[PDB]
């Protein structure tokens, strides 16, 4: 127990790392995004961060994941999206490959999401109907 | 074997010390209160009993926001008139003397020089009174600000009369308030309230002498941040106040003289009558028992058996060494050498009068390279004023002697804010906190 | 029922009562944290106010409290943090108390925190494995 | 070498090297200087 030290993951410091690896590492890039005429420019650029994690957030809670940094859905995977198994991805694939892969395919993903939600909140509410 | 679990409260009513920026809240003047927010017409007070602070008024971050605020507005009140740049020519001056008294002989100069007019191509010929202490000889003679820099005018339609000014934290801070009386600005303070914001401070400015303040409601208080140190202020708070009557009884007049395009500036015709000094009258026995009052209290910190001596100010410039102060606009700077002069042993209707003078240029604030001229005021002035205040400084201190002596000090106004602001703190929130309890999620 | 006078509690007015007493009063507070170079002052103070408002939000999401103000917790009470008894806290303390005797073991709580959601939230993804 | 566009005749060429040159520069002249006050506090600099 004598004889090693300790360090700290750096931000972006898994973005070499692997899918899996990496998505163990979400916290530290999280936290980083919240946080005369120059201090204009500066109360500006806060604002706009501001509102870009809040419309994150809302797009978030959108889909029924709110607070969550992973929340896995009821949407079933298409194969046409992508063909290769989670052994190819998980484990010898980064994660700007897999969105540089997916690319022309996330909006369609993102409906989906949202007329999933919806059905799902309107059948909870026809169940509690009874 | 304890089964008792960590939970989360947030909102939870804990606090510390912070720093913050405090808005205005206040009911044509120098303070401009259109930049101020209304204040309620009912404050509220939450009176916090089994909470006992800490309280510090050396290190007060109110101050020096009070102080910042105050000059700001000041440059700001000045901006929007005349600037006096043509006003340094070469003056032909002589002496006035129809029915002067015998000491105010040579306090006055009757000048004449040539000015512009509203064209550019022409020049007029006038004249006006100065004061001894705004010309310098160059029987030619020199305003005395044109070897440093040209500087502006007071503004006529603005009233230097201070109007009262309440400070209100934002979201997220609260503001604590010590209700014990006897408390000497430094220490544990048991009764404590939370207040919205402060009662309303007038922004007085004056020098050896707080005018218009607050009265302590059980004695005399002395208050220093190191009394055993001679070189930190002394200030000395009264239970009474003292009744003051100040006044400038010559008939001025003045005359408007047009130096350009919608630019006019304000000179002294003449006096209408005789000619006599500006002066203020203070009762004597009032004086005495407050002199009394304040070296029995002094006793306590410098001994029982101690003499205690008030002697007259070290010297310096003319604003330290003289009580200084606005009276119906005119700049008053005066020598209170007729009170400070007496000593103390361990054991009818008459005043004492103050004869003083009058200023014109002025550098208000400790800066250099900008005056303040302030246009003559037409007619007898008046002001009456209480004193329920003291700053006083200890002169030397060595254990050679036996003998304590105080004379009058000032020149710094942070002191005059902080003679208001010591019973006020800033504290932050700390909503979230964490306690056992029973559950498990 | 004809006699008795009505009023609402301040922004503070439970810091003297004790733990128990205070722990009714949280909305109070919580209300209260939302809400030309004097301008550029105030909206800093106001952009700082909701950073800082949204870190505590984030804070309190990432132990998965989220939109609670009272969330306990299964992070068992370790005896070296305090050794006082339930009946000595809530009936005979007060908040600021409580804070200043156990200032110096509140990060080590939270990371515990931290890693116990963590842990459960790994947990619930592999049941739903199934 | 660096270029936008090396062919292009109307582009500049940066050239950094790998080590410096070292270059002396200086004027030998002794000058005197002088205030003349122009007006409330405002001084100009003359050569004496
Ligand atoms: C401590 O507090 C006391 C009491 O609060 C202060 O004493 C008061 O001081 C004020 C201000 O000096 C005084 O109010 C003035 O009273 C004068 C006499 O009645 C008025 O003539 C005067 O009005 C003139 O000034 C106004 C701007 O302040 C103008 O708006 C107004 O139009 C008047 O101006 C006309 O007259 C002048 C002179 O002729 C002329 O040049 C103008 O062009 C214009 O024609 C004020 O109303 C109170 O009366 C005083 N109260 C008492 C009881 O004495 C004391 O000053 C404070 N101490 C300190 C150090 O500030
Ligand atoms: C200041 O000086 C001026 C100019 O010398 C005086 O104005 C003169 O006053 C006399 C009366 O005593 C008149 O006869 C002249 O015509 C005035 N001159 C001008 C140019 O108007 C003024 O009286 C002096 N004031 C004082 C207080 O001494
Ligand atoms: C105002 O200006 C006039 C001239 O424009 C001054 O009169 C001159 O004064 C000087 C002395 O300084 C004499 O040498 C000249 O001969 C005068 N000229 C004329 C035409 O009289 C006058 O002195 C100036 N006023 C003041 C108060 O200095
Ligand atoms: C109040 O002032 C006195 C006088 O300076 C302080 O006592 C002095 O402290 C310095 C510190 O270096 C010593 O060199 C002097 O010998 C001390 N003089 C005496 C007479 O004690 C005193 O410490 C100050 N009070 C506080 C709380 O700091
Ligand atoms: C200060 O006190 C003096 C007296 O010591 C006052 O002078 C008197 O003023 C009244 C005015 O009502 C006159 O009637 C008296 O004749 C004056 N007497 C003397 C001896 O001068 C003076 O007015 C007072 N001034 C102020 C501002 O209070
Ligand atoms: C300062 O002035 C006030 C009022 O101008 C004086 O108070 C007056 O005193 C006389 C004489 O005792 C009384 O008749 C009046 O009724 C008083 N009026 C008021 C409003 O108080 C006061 O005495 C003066 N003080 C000094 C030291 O001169
Ligand atoms: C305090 O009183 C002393 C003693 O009167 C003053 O000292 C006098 O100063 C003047 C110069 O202004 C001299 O002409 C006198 O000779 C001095 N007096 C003695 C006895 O030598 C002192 O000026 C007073 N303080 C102030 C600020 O004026
Ligand atoms: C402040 O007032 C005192 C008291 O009047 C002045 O002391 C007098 O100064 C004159 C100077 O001409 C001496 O002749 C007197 O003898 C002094 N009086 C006493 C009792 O010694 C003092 O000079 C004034 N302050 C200033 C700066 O003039
Ligand atoms: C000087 O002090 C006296 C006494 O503190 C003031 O008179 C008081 O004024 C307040 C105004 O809020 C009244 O509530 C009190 O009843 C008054 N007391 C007495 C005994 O009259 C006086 O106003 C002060 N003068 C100045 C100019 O500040
Ligand atoms: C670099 O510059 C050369 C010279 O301008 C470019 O080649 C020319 O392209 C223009 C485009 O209209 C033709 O009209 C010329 O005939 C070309 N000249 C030659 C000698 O090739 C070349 O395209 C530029 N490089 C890039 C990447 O744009
Ligand atoms: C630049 O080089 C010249 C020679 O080419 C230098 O001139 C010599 O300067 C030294 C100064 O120490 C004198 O002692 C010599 O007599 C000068 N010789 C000649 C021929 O002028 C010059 O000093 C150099 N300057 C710098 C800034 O390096
Ligand atoms: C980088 O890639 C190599 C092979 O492509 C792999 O062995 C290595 O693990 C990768 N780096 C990290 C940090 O995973
Ligand atoms: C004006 O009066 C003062 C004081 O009496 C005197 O010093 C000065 O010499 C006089 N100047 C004149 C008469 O020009
Ligand atoms: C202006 O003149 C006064 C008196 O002649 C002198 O004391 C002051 O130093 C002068 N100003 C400067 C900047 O030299
Ligand atoms: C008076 O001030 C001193 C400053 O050191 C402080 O120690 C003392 O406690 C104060 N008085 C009271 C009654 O608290
Ligand atoms: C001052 O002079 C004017 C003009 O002569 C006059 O009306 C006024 O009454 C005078 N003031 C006093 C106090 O006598
Ligand atoms: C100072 O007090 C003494 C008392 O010994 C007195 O003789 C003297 O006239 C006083 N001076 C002033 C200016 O009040
Ligand atoms: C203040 O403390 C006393 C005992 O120290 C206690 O009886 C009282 O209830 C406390 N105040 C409040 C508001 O609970
Ligand atoms: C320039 O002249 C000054 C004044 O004579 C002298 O002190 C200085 O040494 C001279 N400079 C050199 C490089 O000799």
């Amino acid at each position: 127990a004598v004889g090693i030290g300790a360090v700290f993951l750096g931000f972006l410091g898994a973005a070499g790392s692997t899918m899996g690896a990496a998505s163990m590492t979400l916290t530290v890039q999280a936290r980083n995004l919240l946080s005369t005429v120059w201090g204009i420019k500066q109360l500006q650029a806060r604002v706009l961060a501001v509102e870009r994690y809040l419309r994150d957030q809302q797009l978030l809670g959108i889909w029924g994941c709110s607070g969550k940094l992973i929340c896995c859905t009821n949407v079933p995977w298409n194969s046409s999206w992508s063909n290769r198994n989670l052994s190819e991805i998980w484990d010898n694939m980064t994660w700007l490959q897999w969105d540089k892969e997916i690319s022309n395919y996330t909006q369609i993903i993102y409906g989906l999401l949202e007329e999933s939600q919806n059905q799902q909140e309107k059948n909870e509410q026809d169940l509690l109907a009874l | 074997a304890e089964n008792l679990w960590v939970t989360v409260y947030y909102g939870v009513p804990v606090w510390k010390d912070a720093e913050t920026t405090l808005f205005c809240a206040s009911d044509h003047n120098v303070w401009a209160t259109h930049a101020c927010v209304p204040t309620d017409p009912n404050p509220q007070e939450i009176h916090l009993e089994n909470v006992t602070e800490e309280f510090n008024m050396w290190k007060n971050n109110m101050v020096e926001q009070m102080h910042t605020d105050i000059i700001s507005l000041w440059d700001q009140s000045l901006k929007p008139c005349v600037k006096l740049t043509p006003l340094c020519v070469t003056l032909q001056c002589t002496n006035v003397t129809n029915n002067i008294t015998d000491d105010m002989r040579g306090e006055l100069k009757n000048c004449s020089f040539n000015m512009t007019t509203e064209l550019r191509d022409k020049k007029q010929k006038v004249y006006s009174l100065f004061y001894r202490l705004d010309v310098v000889q160059i029987k030619e003679y020199r305003l005395i600000n044109c070897n440093t820099s040209a500087c502006t005018q007071a503004c006529p339609k603005v009233s230097f009369e201070p109007i009262p000014i309440h400070y209100c934290a934002p979201a997220g801070f609260a503001i604590l308030k010590c209700k014990d009386k006897k408390f000497n600005g430094t220490g544990p303070c048991p009764s404590v309230s939370t207040v919205q914001c402060t009662h309303g401070i007038k922004p007085v400015v004056s020098t050896q002498l707080l005018l218009n303040g607050s009265l302590a409601e059980e004695e005399v208080m002395i208050r220093s941040e190191n009394i055993t140190n001679n070189a930190k202020n002394i200030l000395v708070q009264f239970n009474t106040p003292v009744q003051i009557n100040c006044t400038r009884p010559n008939n001025n007049t003045r005359k408007s003289i047009r130096i350009g395009p919608g630019q006019a500036f304000y000179a002294t015709g003449d006096i209408i009558g005789d000619i006599r000094q500006a002066h203020c009258n203070v009762s004597k026995a009032t004086w005495n028992e407050t002199l009394g009052k304040v070296v029995k209290q002094l006793r306590k910190h410098f001994g029982n058996n101690t003499i205690i001596r008030f002697a007259n100010s070290s010297g310096g410039d003319l604003e330290v060494t003289t009580h200084s102060f606005n009276c119906g606009g005119e700049f008053f700077y005066c020598n209170t050498s007729g009170l400070f002069n007496s000593t103390w042993i361990s054991n009818s209707n008459d005043s004492i009068t103050l004869p003083c003078r009058i200023k014109q240029i002025i550098n208000m604030w400790q800066r250099i390279g900008q005056c303040m001229y302030a246009p003559p005021i037409q007619g007898v002035i008046r002001c009456v004023s209480n004193i329920t205040g003291l700053i006083l400084t200890r002169d030397g201190g060595s254990t050679n002697s036996t003998t304590e002596t105080f004379r009058p000090g000032g020149g710094d106004m942070r002191d005059n804010w902080r003679s208001e602001l010591y019973k006020y703190k800033v504290v932050k929130i700390e909503p979230l906190g964490v306690a056992p309890t029973r559950c498990k999620r």
